[PDB]
């Protein structure tokens, strides 16, 4: 999922 | 987070505040430059979303799924807020200032535009406080995907932060608890218009008017 | 209406409270069916429990309508999630239909739906929901979810924000604790509105090829 | 509208 590396 | 004063809180939120961007008629046309927009204000939604209050001392998964379901709500409370000084026109972008018949370009939008010229002027009936927009808009990303205890305590002291600003106001012991219940009572309206607005954007997808943006993409079927 | 005490006002909704119907229990197209019947026949009860709501009667009638319309899943969920706060992991249609979350798979999208009752239900039973803090909520939802789409109105929903602080209050409750409190309640308003319009969706889709005409304006009423 | 005949 991009939403993860977007909030990492 | 939890250590946090009154004052202390909304001074977090203020400064966390994401940046007002701008935009770059017809149906494919406006529907591009929405999702242009919405695709790079989500960027900053979840930078945002960091820098409130006891959402970091959330696991990534939790963290994934309050975005996941508050996305839309967030986008609307923000254009909602926005649209305040500017009756009868919805603010999208200082350069995207629209009214309710140039939703009609687009099949279905306008419908969703009355939806949230009505929330607007019910903010303005109000005279919503910017100190106490950025609680809702918090309560709103913690709240909503809640349901599908740290979380409720943060929430209980957004609650306290919301009281200790109408107490300082002037609002009398009842007028706090009143005005309390108006404003939480408008979120189920904006999670009302966010369902009907998911809707809307899964049927553009079924009829390919823009393509969308893999993240755009992403957050939509989160909802299937 | 507006010079009603917070004790007035509890009793008059307490008195105000629908009968609970009884089902048709001894297949997703009887399970359906099931629903759809008790649903129907709940609609009856929820209008005269509607009139009986003080304020509601001062409407015009396009008023009383309109509420209805966009209020009257949300007031069956509501409804339902409160009958089912002593019966964990089930949802309580009725007392002989006692409804687990593995037979709502037995409807295809009604297990997704089942799910967000349950919590609802174990959210309401977290928090203790108390019985007069449920008849002020459902009026609540009566009053609000069709609203901005009256000065009057909003200002019985203040009388019923009142009477939930006097409730709290006389729960021996600190004020801290009373604000808080009904924070949460209102927030799960939220939830219960976004159950609906699911549910509202699913049931359109039902709508695709043991329904009745009543239930059919209700459901034509969303679109 | 059987809600309005019903509402009286
Ligand atoms: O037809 C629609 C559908 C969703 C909508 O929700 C919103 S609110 C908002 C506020 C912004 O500052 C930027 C975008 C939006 C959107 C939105 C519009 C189109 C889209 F594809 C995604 C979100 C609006 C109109
Ligand atoms: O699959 C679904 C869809 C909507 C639902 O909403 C509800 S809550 C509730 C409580 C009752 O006491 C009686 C009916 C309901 C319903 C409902 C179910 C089917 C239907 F056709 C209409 C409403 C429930 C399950």
């Amino acid at each position: 999922k991009i939403l993860h590396r977007l909030l990492q | 987070a939890l250590s946090l004063t009154a004052d202390q809180m909304v001074s977090a939120l203020l400064d966390a505040e994401p940046p007002i961007l701008y935009s770059e008629f017809s149906e494919a046309s406006m529907m591009g430059l929405l999702t242009n927009l919405a695709d790079r204000e989500l960027v900053h939604m979840i930078n945002w979303a960091k820098r409130v209050p006891g959402f970091v001392d959330l696991t990534l998964h939790d963290q994934v799924h309050l975005l996941e379901c508050a996305w839309l709500e967030i986008l609307m409370i923000g254009l909602v807020w926005r649209s305040m000084e500017h009756p009868g026109k919805l603010l999208f972008a200082p350069n995207l200032l629209l009214d309710r018949n140039q939703g009609k370009c687009v099949e279905g939008m306008v419908e969703i535009f009355d939806m949230l010229l009505a929330t607007s002027s019910r903010f303005r009936m109000m005279n919503l406080q910017g100190e106490e927009f950025v609680c809702l808009k918090s309560i709103i990303l913690l709240n909503s995907g809640v349901y599908t205890d740290h979380i409720h305590r943060v929430l209980d002291k957004i609650t306290d932060t919301l009281i200790h600003l109408m107490a300082k106001a002037g609002l009398t012991l009842q007028q706090q608890h009143q005005r309390l219940a108006q404003l939480l009572l408008i979120l189920s309206h904006i999670r009302h218009m966010s369902n009907k607005g998911m809707e809307h954007l899964y049927s553009m997808k079924c009829k390919n008017v823009v393509p969308l943006s893999d993240l755009l993409l992403e957050m939509l079927d989160a909802h299937r």
